[PDB]
């Protein structure tokens, strides 16, 4: 048989077959409902659009994400992704396909509980297992050390590890990710004349942030410069029409990042965060923690954030040390790259949950050595 | 594609004058280092031939 | 012209990348002869002092 | 056929075949054990890296020395280390070779006893011999009368040999040596600000104590110096950065040799202890033992050692006495030199232990005449 | 005339007159400055608030402790902290009082001598004068022989005294204490689904600590009860609501000092170390020093602290030695008790380092006989 490999993530659930290059299936994780009436008899709609045909009927629905930040708060919803995903988009049974699923470090144990649970009673998978989001990045990052930044729409974190050895008590996790910068670029975007209010509009705001937003090198350089020319101005196309022109706006929304006082948390910016996380490590292994720095997760796709973040990293680091930022072009699919080759292992055969196993133990198996 | 083409290239020779001026204060450190070493070492030549011959006496 | 400034930003990246490799050869040779003169400092610096005790022995 | 000359000695593996000029294999004698979890799988690692191996991991291993003070106390621990030291560094097999071992004067009978039975029953040597390793040092030197200082990381010992003959009744054996100054230096480093607690960094600590350290002519004459001006100051560059400056304590980790009581120990300074075992020998001796004074062990390669000493043993001495210390500079592998000639000596082929001796007089046999 | 006895401690300052059963100025040692805008005009708004005053106001302003562990890392903050303790609570000038101040074993010297210069230079002290924080606690414990344990929140450390003699090369020091206690806690409260990250949260997490958190006379059969029973879970009720529920977390906390692994440090439990510093004395004074053993700190205070620690001691220690703990109730004040009584004694009345003495020698008198 073969191993299945799908990543809930947030925002965003792909999925496919181990050994594979790419995932087959990639699609936002949204559920929508109708909140109009509907007059018309016989068309007979359903009570709830899920998964990529939500964005086709975006304009009357109300979408809602199952999950906030790596947990998830809307169970139903989440068998309502998971059945879509094992039937409408993959066409495959998952009673004999084991699962492989992806896991944000730092989380209840409840949701792993939970998930593995459904898992096993809902889909009835013969065996399943969860990592954690990191090791798959180092694994499809062709690295055995080295401190990987992930950053999704859900949540930013760091783990660090060294040949093959994690670091728990330096592990650091942030909760800034790419939907609070979606929101402050439309408390910022309303200062200019456009307010976005529903949740359908959120998807547009979230599609200029993708295709518009920049990191800038330097901020109060841009600033003046954005004060005084204009060559920043971008236009875009709504689905509608009347173009909206951004200035200064579409390099303030990424800064949020490096500036998390901009949305009030009193915590410090990502570049802070990767140099407190290499200090806290042991003082043998900074050297190559520092030379092989890893990025992954969509939120880190912005154009030059690698720069930006290794003049940051540069001035606060002794200057005696070379710094090296890895910024593969497959960043978002990274996570998935590292759980096809992870599941494609021989000597892995031997590390998944049974259903033996399950039903022995409970679901408190998961926290065994089957981490 | 032109204009973002124009724009990766903008930021690339933005970022290369960046490390530009960085290997101009390199150069101007290592030089200043370079000619202290150079006069300390050359000093240390000086003081051991003197310490050599009160040596010998 | 938006195909003149691409034309624009091919040149300039071509010349902006050939200074860049000088420069990275540039640094290269520098940080070597800054290992030499580093070496050659603390040879010095040690000699002096091993003869310096030699003479107040 | 060749003999094999180990030298387990402390922190310091050495061996090589009789006859070599220098020893072939030089290495520390650290056991290191993973301290964390591992969370890559498939790369199989080993339960414990031995050897120089463990330098290159200190910072994801805990480092144990299986030697504290010339005795052994982790005899696992000593096998791996003796098993390393046959088959990875040397590559030979020891079924047809001879060996020759050393250890410091006065030592429980117990472990050379185990020793002896682990080597003839684990590895199956053909023959082999234990030394003092003094007498070798002495035969390094190419002499064959005055007192030897083998002053290493684990015991300080001195042997009065005259014209062959040992005199047992005045050996004097100290406890104080090198790792207990690279313990006071982490101790007295943190009143300039620096921490050093984990056992990988005692290796950093021991690199500063090696390149830096001396030994000052007189104390308060340099106590002075330092305090008034600061040309004594060092800077040192630590694998992370950060290069520290260490001033007044760049020769107050030496003096400990001479002044005990930094450390808390009421045995008196090396000086005083080599002129009391000096005045504990005959009379019609004192004179050629005062003019062969021989240093050997790494802890005797301090810059300025040989003057210091020598100007407080003439200060001891009365004045007619002329005084000479040899300070060769081998003092390092001066044993292992003199345990390669030993061993190259034709009548000494008579000596060795035979197997067939071993089984039929049991392990006692060491102890025995036929020592 | 009077004297003062100012405790910096860590994130605690006590202060009082000498004299007193008990200090009459209790409050923690934060500096807040204000993270918002500020709207209202005229309002006459600090910009920074120190001591009981911050707690007041944990929701607007950020909370920076001065002292990391031990050191102060922030001179301005404790200029600020001392005016304040001065003349607000305290409500004395400092010009015409000596003030006793209290400080770690093995700290840096510029940090004393700073300290020093700071009270003679801006405050304008008479007298002034340093002691150690464990002599203090014997002071205070009636007692004059015995190893003292002192854990407080930045530091912990054990000083062995003998008749009054105290042993230098006996003292150890760990970095593990009440601070990284809470951060722990912080770390396993999102295990159920609680997340407190911002500064203002850590006062709430070590309220939950000191309310809730117990030692467990052992941990195995522990775990096992609270996983098998319920009977340990114990609900606490935050400033708005949302009561949560702590399990086996709440003693998995304070196993963090017996168990140094959980947070990554190498070194060994306080049972430990208690044990190394019992047998790094003499001989002939170990039975009083078991005996003897003296408690005291803030972080000291975990109910059934006492008892497994005796256990434990009484597993390390020989069978035939008996250990008896001194736990007073009055544990985390001790120091100041005995820093009160020792400024009580008329023979300590020349120990005072005058100002004119400090003028003629500069900052180095401190390091002088006057200690
Ligand atoms: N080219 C891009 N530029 C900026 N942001 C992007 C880009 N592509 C994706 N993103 C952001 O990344 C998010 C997707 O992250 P994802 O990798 O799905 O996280 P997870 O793995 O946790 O599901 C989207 O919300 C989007 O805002
Ligand atoms: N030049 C030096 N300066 C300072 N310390 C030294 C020097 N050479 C050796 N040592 C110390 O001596 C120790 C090794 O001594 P060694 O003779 O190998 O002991 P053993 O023979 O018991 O292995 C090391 O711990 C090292 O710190
Ligand atoms: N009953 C308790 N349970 C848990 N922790 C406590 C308790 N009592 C005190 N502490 C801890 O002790 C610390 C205060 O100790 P203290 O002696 O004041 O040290 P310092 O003087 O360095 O502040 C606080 O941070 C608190 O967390
Ligand atoms: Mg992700
Ligand atoms: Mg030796
Ligand atoms: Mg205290």
């Amino acid at each position: 048989t073969t191993a299945l490999v799908c990543d809930n993530g947030s925002g965003l659930v792909k999925a496919g077959f181990a050994g594979d290059d790419a995932p087959r299936a990639v699609f936002p994780s949204i559920v929508g409902r109708p909140r109009h009436q509907g007059v018309m008899v016989g068309m007979g709609q359903k009570d709830s659009y899920v998964g990529d045909e939500a964005q086709s009927k975006r304009g009357i629905l109300t979408l809602k994400y199952p999950i906030e930040h790596g947990i998830i708060t809307n169970w139903d919803d989440m068998e309502k992704i998971w059945h879509h995903t094992f039937y409408n988009e993959l066409r495959v049974a998952p009673e004999e396909h084991p699962t492989l699923l992806t896991e944000a470090p730092l989380n209840p144990k409840a949701n792993r509980e939970k998930m593995t649970q459904i898992m096993f009673e809902t889909f009835n998978v013969p065996a399943m297992y969860v990592a954690i989001q990191a090791v798959l990045s180092l694994y499809a990052s062709g690295r055995t050390t080295g401190i990987v930044l992930d950053s999704g729409d859900g949540v930013t974190h760091n783990v660090p590890i060294y040949e093959g050895y994690a670091l728990p008590h330096a592990i650091m996790r942030l909760d800034l990710a790419g939907r609070d910068l979606t929101d402050y670029l439309m408390k910022i975007l309303t200062e200019r004349g456009y307010s976005f209010v529903t949740t359908a509009e959120r998807e547009i705001v979230r599609d200029i942030k993708e295709k518009l937003c920049y990191v800038a090198l330097d901020f109060e350089n841009e600033m003046a410069t954005a004060a005084s020319s204009s060559s920043l101005e971008k236009s875009y196309e709504l689905p509608d029409g009347q173009v909206i022109t951004i200035g200064n706006e579409r390099f303030r929304c990424p800064e949020t990042l490096f500036q998390p006082s901009f949305i009030g948390m009193e915590s410090a910016g990502i570049h802070e965060t990767t140099y407190n996380s290499i200090m806290k490590c042991d003082i043998d292994i900074r050297k190559d923690l520092y030379a092989n720095n890893v990025l992954s997760g969509g939120t880190t796709m912005y154009p030059g954030i690698a720069d930006r973040m290794q003049k940051e990293i540069t001035a606060l680091a002794p200057s005696t040390m070379k710094i090296k930022i890895i910024a593969p072009p497959e960043r978002k699919y990274s996570v998935w790259i590292g759980g096809s080759i992870l599941a494609s292992l021989s000597t892995f055969q031997q590390m998944w949950i049974s259903k033996q196993e399950y039903d022995e133990a409970g679901p408190s198996i998961v926290h065994r050595k089957c981490f | 594609e032109a204009e973002k083409a124009a724009d990766e290239s903008e930021r690339g020779m933005k970022v290369i004058e960046s490390r530009a001026q960085k290997d101009e204060e390199k150069m101007e450190i290592q030089e200043i280092q370079l000619k202290e070493a150079k006069h300390i070492a050359e000093d240390a030549d000086r003081k051991y031939e003197e310490v050599a011959r009160k040596l010998v006496i």
